[PDB]
């Protein structure tokens, strides 16, 4: 899987190849690539990790699981509209915004934006 | 019918009281209102309930697991009058933005109903201190249909209410939501009452009414009671009931022409509340020049 | 019963949960109102299972090993991991095939890496590279090789894509990945999810800029058929009567070739739409062959699914059409004629995984038997909304129903048959009510198409009137 | 051997002023310092410079070309005493983190290599109403090494305090960030000085100093001066002078004990700042019961 | 910086004041953009000049001035000189000079604050440019029913 | 056989009620059609639906999970005589191109397989004041056959003919767009119908018919009908049939030859609608010379 | 070279393999691999075939010649700020938005959005 990390924050787009599956949770791909996402929790409930997921492969894109958890901390934060939840629920497709500490890694192409701040704003 | 109003305003200058006073006295005419704080403290509902530190939703939903195994008894409770009260709450400091107590609330009191019963207010008591999109979801949604900035003589209470205008005109295109109005809180200024208005109209608003601070609200406050429960013959209720009044029968809504820095410090040089300061040892030591 | 009693009943059996369970399982039961089109107004589905209380669900690597990728012939399917995942789904399910075991088919062989601590702690990328090597050395027949993750897989963080491209580039095999670990879904649709993923991603595209296969206006493929006791050549043949040329079928009694040849169909036949519709969809999007749902269980449906599929198509194949159903009405209405008098008003409850639970109501109508509650175990809201038109007024509906309450609900309503797995069976069989198996077809069939109606009666009607449900009462007490 | 100390404080108490006299002091005393203002509003950094509203960060990245093409001598102006300060700024009031200030601006200036120069005190001026998002920043990674609040007298101060040592003791197992004490700005309280001591004493640190209120910072600061360019010989001046040397000699680094919203009512009740409630007065109003 | 939209008794004219009005409030934020007040052009329409002073003052703004339409503009038209350059004694001349004193001492640039679309129907419902209709055979045809 | 047409023609005119008519007098005559509204208003497929403002594409998107979750019984209502109607609408009025609902539609109704049915016209209603954008998209690409432009007396309205046949003329090579014909809305011009023969004879191409202006339309309209609905024994229902079954029998397609302005100012002046304008009148003023 | 083209009237984001330095520019393979640019000239001077690229390597975007007529073009349709311009005349770089029909592939992964519509709006 080939992650590009892109940010404000960042000077350049970083390109990352990554393991699929790894119990690390593309915090630690950012992590061990020095990607500076803002992490400041180890439960899960806040909403710091939130990024932008973009599938750039498009016809690739991998059924995944929306925990009710990640799904909760979502709609606290205001990323998760009714159509999207909807269709994660039935379709199994993810979301546009995840939480960059509870998103395992797929076989894909993706493309990661954060803002550095929080999810909330 | 149900007009969701919000009141935001610079914390410090008796917010939380001012709001609880108006809600009272609408509730005195029989309409049936909701007060939703959204301090990461819940001094909002104190007045009313007369309890203290009411149980915040993030509190509730945490020790609850989740907010989907939360009830909406608990979360709501009911006042002097009628008036349910609930506490957004707020997370802890290092943890995420402070603003997710606010939505948070707002989608489960939406999600269980308690808007659509038979309300005909619910004002949202908003912490203006600082503007961020943490706070502005009422703003940034269409949720806080009308606005009331509660502000006062000192400098930082403008600040921060042009502050809140700016943030209100970047949302207007999406969703209907004006500012109905400046409230005002006397800190015993002198020309306090005559500032307030000569910020409404360049704001483009009217000053919906000027409070005038009184011993008896402050008497009322250690007794955990608003001053309209307290002593509703008080010249205190009747203003809150003209104020409260006033609210109702407002449709003066409009988008909040954002004055400048520059405008801001104009008016205040010219009310006498700083002095105006020209060509003056500057750089120079006192006893040199 | 009226939706009075049902409701208390529900009340009743949800008394005994704690409140957080008791909050969440009121969401999953509902009495059933054929007025309403939107299910999640009634019913909330796919959500996960709560801890404790015994539920029926299954594991992303069932849904994935166990149901899509195990019934293809010519591949070998390495379960990566211990061997206790992989030797329990070894033949347990009934998706016949045609071939030698062992030299060309592997359907009922167990391939494992046999994980050890060594592997959990050193990880196990090179053991998979030397047990491809293996597989082609001593299976030199085999057309494919299919690595099935297991739980330890995801959670050590093994590549097994990078081996996957790197022994396919080597020995020219098709080797496909699949990441169905038992952790990843809420259940085993999941695991039909990511296997219809690997199989876009890793397979169905091979022969996109071949043109050599001579395609007819009239070649369909059966999608989601997967040959339970014969069911898929029950229907293939139905499908052959008519002048439909099926190229392939999915996937029981499937290889690898017919699915890298479906992209050249003209109509996709999908029988089960929750394993098989996200690759229905991703055909119609990409080569723009449409799809449509067909059931053939019980006489009425399945002429129902032929009209429609012949209107799919010119005059000649509705002529066809005609003929069989007028070939086969005869034996159908005898079947009937001799079964349904001892089967008339009989009430059934069915809990199956994700399509038969609607699907053989037909089949239990047009024997005079009343469905009076059916259920899921991974199905979603578009599975109870297909639903909803097919149960009848006052119906009892769950969702991943728990043993507590599957058995208070039996014990009330006291159904004349249940239709549920094998975990259930001895529960009720204990209980004095007959059961059957409506996963395995309780080791008989086919029950798809005209054939297969015949079977279904007779097993019904020697399940509820066998002499030994009268005999569990001692006579002296 | 640069220390990187950051002030945080509550807007509306002059955390401003005591930050840039304290500056001042450490400037005439031999120390090159640079400070770093991380307010939203440019109030900081304005005395030294004797230039109102000085550019921001902010401001001179979305005037042409972002931060990439931002030069450094852009940002920082040299002040009184040699010191090099810059603005932060902060975005629109209405959109995004009111912390993002902070973020871009460490990031450009880590980036620039504006402290490999020989510096040795860096001061980033933060505001304590939230800590969160860009404001919790310096916390959250290790660019403050020490970390001093500016308290007061009032209930919001003490609980921004608290808060901020939430946010200390958040962090305290990652990185170096550590409390170094408590300072207090004069409101006239009487019993102030003793309360901030007893604060001190229940957050397990020491209070560095306590700066009195006086006329001539009020005249220092409409010069647009320091006090101690403004009057080397002034008792403020020496006062400032006192905290920079304990300051700088300051050795008290310590992971801090947050206190309870009860415990922090205790030294208001305790110390005459909020009178004792009594339980039978509450519920029932005058003229009734 | 300043926008003044001219107008007239007729729908379009007023719909596409409302449009403009609603994109001046998307860029109010970023920029100082503001509506000066509508201008109008009489088609000479009865309700015309009472149309649009009703438009004004729900978007918030002032109608500058109502410009009367005359013969003298279209026969100065036809020698390709401004009216105001072809007659100055002319009447019309008296009133384009106090429509530009207008613009130049108009301080009042507010945000037009728009309109919905019933709500400029029933405008143009109550003045008559348009009729009311109600409950009236709809579906139906007309010797039928 | 599905005959894709698209009529062209600037708002004013009266084009949605002409079009409606036509589809009307095309249904009626055992034929089966489909109307597109491509106009940013939603007048169009008012009359057949008898309903005021049926919701549009962009609005239903808008709605819910854009447009791939749209289904399409959601945008397409059946009308009068059993035809399928859909509007198209448009985005926000400050943002975008205001075209962008009809590219956003047919690429809906494409892949939703609105058009696979069997039909045999689809008619898109499209805007004629500007072409570009997705005003042409239906041109630039074979989406639309046949090309009618809905022309009057006024200047406006022939220069909107003369610059959709420019856009005819510009993708004549690539596509088979085709203009069939001119169809004119009587403005009551006493000699409109012969100008609009002259301008279809300058352009190369046919006037496919002359519909004259009544009062049944008026009533048809007010009463949210069409008239041939509405009064199936009036003339103008018959000048409507009469103007269907040229349409459908109409087999001139020809890429057209647009004029330049000179020569659209000659047919004005030609048939009385400018007067001529001497050159020596012009740079003098009266009572002068 | 990996070009990632993203739009809203595509429903999914298609990766397309492509051979740099053609002299087709990257219209060529948007017509090649299906994708719908508006493109209605053939001289160069409208804005239709605007789109934004975005470099997803970052640490691998090339030097490029900014033409007078494409940056003509782009300050005619309004999305080359100053900056931008100043950035491509003196280092040689990139804007972000470019015009479809002259902007020559090269050797890196791309990220070309556009929206269906032309340059200007
Ligand atoms: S694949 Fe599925 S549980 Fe559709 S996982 Fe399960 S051989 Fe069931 S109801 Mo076993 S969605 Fe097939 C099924 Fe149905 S294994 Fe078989 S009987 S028709
Ligand atoms: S969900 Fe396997 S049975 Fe288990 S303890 Fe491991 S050897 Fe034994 Fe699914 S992949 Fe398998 S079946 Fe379970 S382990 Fe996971
Ligand atoms: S938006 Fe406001 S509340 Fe949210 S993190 Fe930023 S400063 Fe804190
Ligand atoms: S860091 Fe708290 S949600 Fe991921
Ligand atoms: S299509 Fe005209 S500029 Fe590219």
């Amino acid at each position: 899987a080939t992650i590009y990390f892109s940010s404000p924050l960042m000077p350049h787009n970083k390109k990352v190849q990554a393991v699929a599956g790894k119990r690390s949770t593309l915090l630690g791909v950012a992590q061990e690539n020095g990607v500076k996402i803002p992490f400041e929790c180890q439960d899960g409930n806040c909403g710091s990790c939130l990024v932008k997921i973009t599938h750039l492969d498009g016809e690739r894109i991998k059924g995944m699981l929306l925990t009710d958890k990640e799904r909760n901390v979502l709609k606290s934060v205001g990323k998760l509209p009714k159509s999207e939840e909807e269709r994660a629920a039935v379709r199994d497709l993810p979301p546009t915004y995840r939480l960059a500490c509870q998103t395992i890694v797929t076989d894909e192409d993706l493309l990661v934006e954060f803002t550095g701040e929080p999810g909330g704003a | 019918a149900m007009r969701q109003c919000a009141i935001y305003g610079k914390g410090g200058i008796g917010k939380s009281t001012t709001t609880q006073n108006l809600v009272a006295a609408l509730a005195e005419m029989g309409k049936k209102v909701m007060i939703v704080g959204c301090d990461p403290k819940a001094d909002s509902t104190r007045l009313i309930l007369h309890s203290k530190a009411q149980n915040t939703i993030m509190e509730m939903a945490a020790e609850a697991g989740t907010v989907e195994d939360l009830e909406l008894e608990d979360v709501l409770k009911a006042g002097y009058g009628g008036v349910k009260c609930v506490e957004s709450g707020g997370p802890e400091p290092g943890v995420g933005c402070a603003g997710r107590g606010v939505i948070t609330a707002i989608n489960f009191l939406e999600e269980e109903g308690a808007y659509e019963d038979d309300l005909d207010f619910v004002f949202y008591d908003v912490l203006g201190d600082v503007v961020c999109g943490g706070f502005a979801m009422p703003i940034r949604e269409n949720k806080a249909q009308e606005i009331y900035i509660v502000c006062s003589g000192e400098m930082m209470a403008m600040y921060a209410a042009n502050n809140i205008s700016k943030g209100i005109v970047k949302y207007a295109n999406s969703g209907s939501v004006r500012l109905g109005g400046l409230i005002c809180n006397s800190r015993n200024t002198d020309r306090e009452d005559e500032l307030i208005i000569a910020l409404a109209n360049k704001l483009g608003t009217q000053m919906i009414h000027f409070v005038p601070r009184d011993n008896v609200v402050q008497r009322a406050e250690i007794r955990r009671m608003t001053v309209i429960e307290y002593d509703p013959k008080a010249k205190q209720a009747d203003e809150y009931r003209a104020l409260a009044r006033k609210v109702v029968d407002n449709k003066l809504l409009v988008i909040p022409n954002p004055i400048t820095m520059d405008e801001l410090e104009e008016l205040l040089m010219e009310f006498g509340i700083m002095e105006v300061e020209d060509e003056s040892i500057v750089g120079k030591t006192a006893e040199e020049v | 019963m009226s939706r009075e009693e049902v409701e208390s009943l529900i009340q009743e059996v949800l008394e005994v949960y704690p409140e957080k369970a008791r909050k969440d399982r009121n969401k999953h039961l509902a009495v059933n109102d054929p007025a309403v089109t939107q299910s999640k107004k009634c019913i909330i589905s796919n959500k996960k299972s709560q801890p404790g209380l015994m539920t029926i669900r299954g594991c992303a690597y069932a849904g994935s090993k166990g149901v899509v990728w195990g019934p293809i012939k010519d591949m070998i399917h390495i379960s990566h991991g211990p061997v206790g995942c992989g030797q329990y789904s070894r033949a347990g399910r009934r998706n016949y095939y045609i071939g030698t075991t062992g030299v060309n088919a592997f359907v009922t062989m167990n391939f494992t890496s046999d994980f050890q601590e060594k592997d959990i702690v050193f990880g196990g990328d090179k053991k998979l590279a030397k047990l491809i090597d293996e597989v082609e050395t001593l299976f030199p027949l085999n057309k494919g090789i299919s690595v099935q993750s297991e739980c330890p897989i995801g959670l050590i963080g093994d590549d097994i894509e990078s081996v996957s491209k790197v022994k396919g580039a080597e020995l020219s095999k098709t080797i496909v990945p699949v990441r169905c670990e038992g952790f990843r879904g809420v259940s085993q649709s999941l695991g039909h999810h990511i296997a219809n993923d690997a199989v876009r991603d890793w397979v169905l595209g091979k022969r996109d800029e071949d043109t050599t296969f001579a395609s007819t206006p009239y070649d369909v493929a059966i999608i989601g058929d997967y040959n339970i006791g014969g069911d898929a050549w029950s229907s293939r043949i139905l499908l052959e009567e008519m002048g439909l040329r099926c190229v392939a079928q999915w996937s029981g009694d499937g290889s690898i070739s017919e699915i890298e040849l479906t992209p050249k169909v003209k109509l996709n036949l999908v029988h089960c739409y929750r394993s098989m519709n996200y690759i229905s969809r991703h055909m119609e999007e990409k080569y723009g062959i449409p799809w449509m749902e067909y059931n053939f269980f019980g006489p009425t449906k399945t002429i129902e699914s032929l009209r429609a599929i012949a209107a799919k198509f010119d005059e000649s194949i509705q002529k066809k059409c005609e003929e069989v159903i007028a070939k086969y009405k005869p034996e159908w209405e005898a079947v009937v004629a001799k079964y349904r008098p001892r089967l008339e008003g009989k009430r059934v409850m069915l809990y199956i995984g994700g399509l038969r639970p609607r699907h053989v109501i037909g089949a239990y109508e047009d024997l005079g038997m009343e469905v009076v509650g059916t259920g899921y175990e991974f199905a979603h809201n578009d599975d109870y909304d297909r639903t909803m038109k097919e149960m009848g007024d006052s119906t009892l509906l769950y969702d991943d129903v728990t043993g507590y309450e599957f058995e208070e609900f039996v014990k009330r309503i006291k159904p004349d048959l249940i239709g549920s797995g094998i975990k259930e069976k001895f529960i009720f069989q204990k209980m004095g009510i007959p059961f059957r198996e409506m996963h395995s077809w309780d080791y008989s069939g086919p029950y798809h198409g005209f054939d297969g109606f015949a079977i279904f009666a007779r097993d019904m009607d020697m399940t509820l009137n066998n002499p030994c449900w009268k005999k569990l009462q001692a006579p002296w007490e």
